[PDB]
């Protein structure tokens, strides 16, 4: 379909490309995997001219950075004269799929210079940095490292190229700050993937959505403290070649805070080859999990499972941002309208979310093993059967079915039976809280009144701890027991882009979005008819607390309503949807940013036709 | 003025409704550009 080469073709000669960010060779954040995912397709377009500007942590040289020697006589004199000048900093290779090169420059050698370059700072552009950050401190030192490194390779080079810079996060800022500041001959690109107030303002204040154009950022920046931080956001924001945001509702939220309209947008992509490895992995982690929930609700299991529903709502610890007590209340009204017309359908909501806890509940364990112990029963006595019909039909006589079961046999059953014996009822969490009293979640649960009771046809199961292959009761990955899912909501109010809805949408789930998300909104641009297409879009930005929750509500009875055929459907119309969201087309927006850059920057060399053409009308 | 404002700068006072306002380090970049 569409690749890289398709229609810019643009004479790129002697060009050199920076991929200037805090995080690179160092795990820290979520766009490290953009990072990793994009560095492969940006190396074969740019050859050996793709460079990655970060700091330098033992950790992850240790782990994952194979020190070279510069191919180039330049990158050698500057490195010696970096290195020989009173700083320190190394050259190699990344350990990553696509492995670019990368300078990492170790910002606690430089200690010595904080106060004449805090001192040229403010003497630039008028900007103090308090000494209790401990973190814009060392965004400062990185900025002035990584502007004293470009002015050096581009005056010590013989024949000076075309250099291009590409800042990533506010850490990077003062490095597009300083280099705008020295007038080198460089292209600027700063790209932004979530504003810094947006979530200070999000907790808290309450309608930050509807009162954008009544927020005077200023003071706001002024209560918090953050007032430096959003001044170097928004300064190197500004005094930028190019301006870039990652999705439109961070595009609005930049427009109205950082008061510049971004030039592109450049939604976050993946490679979809390694997810890929499409109905028998499903089918058998849905049986799995069937296991699992045999397991858990030994004892009760008075409905049937052929026509049980599995939901579940991952991500970090958010419950507001995520949404949870949206999902929880339309949790609610669901059970209650499946009670009242007599349904069969049941809803079982899985909620991986990571909490403070200790060891598992006895009751988990207890029910896991007796569901070993009904299973291994089974089989053995499954195996005797066989073994004695088999020998009793070779000789031509039909089964005398009531001598097939003996003594010893009777007594497992009756073992097995008197194990499965139970009072109480299951427990909504698999783990012991230490702040019980004070969770949320729970406290929701107990509110809304979901049990896990006899007459209840939505069951909740709260899964605090990380998924792992190792777990004693649930030992998958996330991957695979995502794939076996039916359906993920994510009722989210403030996220810039969707990691999880885009991990659950490229492996063939259907999910529930808002158009309050990267995700949600690039989707529903993209697409016509999303609804076909087994996303549905929360509208949340136009509508109440209440409104969102009705919708969302009306989704869910909508998704259990449909028969086996509209679902099978469904997902194989959201199975042929994986190639949107990869960088063999997603990567055509930051190129489309680049040639922007180099356009701005060297309007004597090159050139650029404002071309904006980039289409799934529908199915049914 | 300069060395006060400075002080008050580090010690991290920024009197935001008027010289410490970002406008003043708007036009004092608008030049590089
Ligand atoms: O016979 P083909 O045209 O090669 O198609 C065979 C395809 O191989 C893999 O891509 C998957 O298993 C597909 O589910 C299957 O349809």
């Amino acid at each position: 379909p569409g690749l890289e080469d398709w229609e810019d073709e643009f004479d790129l000669e002697n060009a050199v490309l920076f991929e200037v960010a805090w995080e690179v060779a160092n795990k820290v954040g979520g766009i490290y995997t953009v990072l990793q995912t994009k560095a492969k397709v940006t190396g074969d377009e740019w050859g050996d001219n793709y460079f990655l500007v970060g700091p330098y942590t033992e950790q992850g040289v240790r782990t994952q950075v194979e020190l070279l020697e510069a191919p180039t006589p330049a990158l050698k004199r500057t490195l010696d004269s970096m290195n020989s000048k009173g700083c320190k900093v190394y050259f190699g290779r990344w350990l990553i799929e696509g492995g670019p090169l990368v300078v990492l420059l170790d910002v606690g050698a430089s200690a010595w210079a904080l106060e004449r370059w805090k001192g040229e700072l403010w003497d630039t552009c008028n900007i103090g940095v308090p000494w209790y950050d401990r973190e814009a401190n060392d965004a400062v030192l990185f900025g002035f490292l990584t502007t004293w490194f470009l002015g050096e390779f581009l005056a010590q080079s013989e024949e000076k190229p075309h250099v291009v810079a590409h800042f990533h996060e506010w850490l990077a800022g003062v490095g597009l700050c300083l280099c705008r500041a020295r007038r080198l001959p460089v292209a600027t690109i700063f790209t932004t993937h979530a504003t810094l107030l947006g979530r200070y303002l999000c907790a808290g204040a309450v309608d930050f959505y509807n009162n954008l154009e009544n927020f005077n950022v200023d003071k706001e920046a002024g209560e918090r403290q953050i007032y430096h931080r959003y001044c170097m956001e928004r300064a190197a924001a500004h005094c930028a070649h190019v301006f870039t945001t990652v999705s439109q509702i961070t595009a609005i939220e930049a427009q109205h805070l950082l008061k510049r309209k971004p030039d592109i947008v450049t939604p976050n992509g993946l490679n979809v080859k390694k997810f890929s490895a499409f109905q028998n992995l499903h089918a058998q982690s849905k049986a799995r999990i069937q296991e699992f929930v045999r397991g858990h609700f030994y004892g009760h299991l008075d409905f049937n499972l052929d026509k049980t529903l599995y939901f579940f709502i991952a991500g970090r610890y958010e419950f507001s941002n995520k949404g949870a007590d949206v999902f929880l209340e339309a949790l609610a009204r669901l059970n209650y309208l499946l009670r009242v017309n007599g349904s069969e359908q049941t809803v079982v909501a899985f909620f991986i979310m990571p909490a403070r806890t200790n060891n598992f509940n006895v009751e988990t364990l207890k029910g896991q093993a007796v569901r070993k112990q009904l299973w291994d029963t089974a089989n053995t006595v499954k195996e005797k059967f066989g073994r004695k019909l088999y020998e009793s039909l070779l000789v031509g006589s039909l089964p005398d079915m009531n001598k097939m079961l003996d003594k010893e046999d009777f007594t497992m059953m009756k073992r097995a039976i008197f194990a499965t014996q139970r009072q109480s009822f299951p427990p909504v969490c698999t783990h012991n809280m230490l702040d019980d009293s004070s969770d949320p979640i729970l406290t929701t649960i107990r509110r809304i009144g979901l049990f896990n009771s006899s007459a209840d046809r939505v069951k909740v199961i709260f899964h605090p701890e990380f998924l792992s292959s190792t777990s004693p009761l649930l030992p998958v990955d996330y991957e695979e027991f995502v794939r076996g899912c039916h359906l993920g909501v994510f009722p989210s109010y403030y996220e810039p882009w969707g990691y999880t809805p885009a991990e659950c949408t490229v492996m063939g789930i259907p999910s529930i979005s808002t158009n309050l998300s990267g995700f949600g909104c690039f989707m529903e641009e993209h697409i016509a008819d999303p609804s076909a297409y087994g996303i549905y879009i929360l509208d949340r930005r136009f509508r109440s607390l209440d409104d969102s929750c009705s919708q969302l509500t009306s989704f869910l009875y909508s998704f259990c309503q449909q028969s086996r055929r509209q679902r099978i459907i469904q997902r194989n119309r959201t199975e042929r949807l994986s190639d949107l969201l990869d960088w063999k087309y997603l990567g055509r927006y930051y190129m489309s940013a680049r040639h922007m850059a180099l356009s701005k920057a060297f309007p004597e060399h090159f050139t650029y036709e404002p071309n904006e053409a980039d289409p799934r009308p529908a199915s049914v | 003025s300069s060395e006060e404002r400075k002080e008050r700068w580090e010690q991290g006072q920024a009197d935001y409704m008027g010289a410490d306002s970002f406008d003043n380090i708007k036009r004092k970049l608008d030049t590089y550009l």
